């Protein structure tokens, strides 16, 4: 069974980093690639981050370029995600997400998500 | 046409189409 | 750099009304357009997985159309279960781009 | 090469009792696994078409689900009438793989 | 009102052959393919071996493979598979089946199966 | 050009009697296939919208069955309220083939 | 109370055109498409031609592709068919039917015709 499964939040003082990551399980993740999807409470979600499989794309949203970094574990089969010099705009609950679409219908796979906390 | 996140391969066993006199969603 | 619009912010209705929730982009989505339901407090659920193509699972009342810039979202028959934020999702590329979310209510 | 594995090899019930076989691929099949019901000396009845989708003339009982890799068939409220060996069928290309295959039998 | 119907069974001597075809009946064999499944008696089913309409996507299980020839009789509306080199473990059932869905739901197609021994 | 062909053109039995009328297309058509009733000076009426699957007030005389090429409609405990000429309808795509139209009397 | 009124039939001298029209009440064609099946006295049901919603995927039959034109008015909700050059294979009784299937049911919708005389 496909899950996504985050962890590695909690308060990060201003200017501080954090890591966090999602454990990929039921699936191994070789096809498609990992998002990461960002919601401040009481904001709508934002879109921060892919890590596509093998790294051949790696695309940011313009919020966090340069302060943001993604990667994977290729041994364990976990996406990580390096948040640097964090500010106080970044609180928000940090959700893995897998969407991909293939002839017999959609795939969505959300996580519960990491809440991070920047004050 | 093209979509990183669609796999454009059809299952030889199903036929990818749709009949226009009814609504494909049922 | 596109934006996603979703103009009817909040929108209410009665119990078996019908709710119509726009959504434009700045750029061409070419019915790439995914919309989500977020219930607060959980992740957002696939609805739609084009324009105008409904996941399984997803309750027939859902429906939707659209193409190139403009697209929307038609809740038929409007229930108490579905007051959630609707989103708006562009997945043309290796990335995705979200709308602002419309928060639909009951009357 | 992918090995389709149905793992409760022998399942017993009462009848009204609810049921559940699971099936597992080697590989990402997207959904595409079917399910049928064999009673002794008889070709496979095909219940379920695609993960989630009952065929038509199939009683409710009968409920697929899962995706990729993880498959399921529920047999809610199990009938004297529900005792057959229930193989799962991975339809990715051309030909079919079968799984051990379970049999569903009654207290 | 569909049939498919299988005949030429019985019982071979070790080492020997012999060809089983399904007559098909109710539909032209105008699209989808053909298989032959087979049911070792006390055991499941195991996929044999595939003709696709027009006699072009080909293929067997790796059980068979080097010993069964499949092939189809273009003016009778009839798929044969010549079965050489059978030895014991071979004896089973084998049944016709075509499989495809199309929009309005799945087209299963049995026949009655037709039992080959081998001992 | 699915040519739709009604082998038995002229049919007649006694009121009760069980007759069948066989619909052959020379093409695949996917069970879109529907049965019609015309009765003398009226449009025709859909019985069967689907390989079987009957229009709502349909009397349960009427049924059918059929696959890919070959379909039948069969009318059981014939009445004279159903003496009318049957038609069968591919409707694989834009635009509809009807069959030549089979009449059936009573004896 | 869902109806298709047909009009603009009458005797025609061969070699001269009618002007068909079937007025859409109680629905609006704004989905779909919409038929007309002609029926020579005495004769099966044939059909001559499709429009689809927004004036496209049109098609005819053979035996009255080139004389028939099917169009759409969009502002009466008016369905309307030139027939040009009218011979007397064209005598027929000319419905209105608009069929479509979907959630809860099929959709027939007849008509009930208007007679088309060419002498």
């Amino acid at each position: 069974q496909v899950k996504l499964v985050e962890s590695g939040g909690g308060v990060v003082q201003p200017g501080r980093s954090l890591r966090l990551s999602c454990e990929a399980s039921g699936f191994i993740f070789s096809t498609y690639g990992m998002h990461w999807v960002r919601q401040a409470p009481g904001k709508g979600l934002e879109w921060v981050a892919v890590i596509w499989f093998d790294g051949s794309n790696i695309y940011y949203a313009d919020s966090v370029k340069g302060r943001f970094t993604i990667s994977r574990d290729n041994s364990k089969n976990t996406v990580f995600m390096q948040m640097d010099s964090l500010r106080a705009e970044d609180t928000a609950v940090y959700y893995c997400h897998r969407n991909f679409y293939d002839g017999s219908g959609p795939f969505d796979y959300w996580g519960q998500g990491t809440l991070v906390t920047v004050s | 046409n093209a979509n990183p996140n669609v796999d454009p391969n059809a299952n030889p066993n199903v036929d990818p189409n749709a009949n226009p006199n009814v609504d494909p969603n049922a | 750099d596109i934006q996603m619009t979703q103009s009817p912010s909040t929108l209410s209705a009665s119990v078996g009304d019908r709710v119509t929730i726009t959504c434009r982009a700045s750029q061409f989505i070419s019915r790439w357009l995914a919309w989500y339901q977020q219930k607060p407090g959980k992740a957002p659920k696939l609805l739609i997985y084009k324009a105008s193509s409904l996941e399984s699972g997803v309750p027939s009342r859902f429906s939707g159309s659209g193409s190139e810039t403009h697209f929307t979202l038609t809740i038929s028959s409007l229930q108490p279960d579905d007051v959630a934020t609707y989103y708006c999702q562009e997945y043309t590329s290796y990335g995705r781009t979200f709308g602002q979310g419309t928060k639909v209510e009951i009357k």
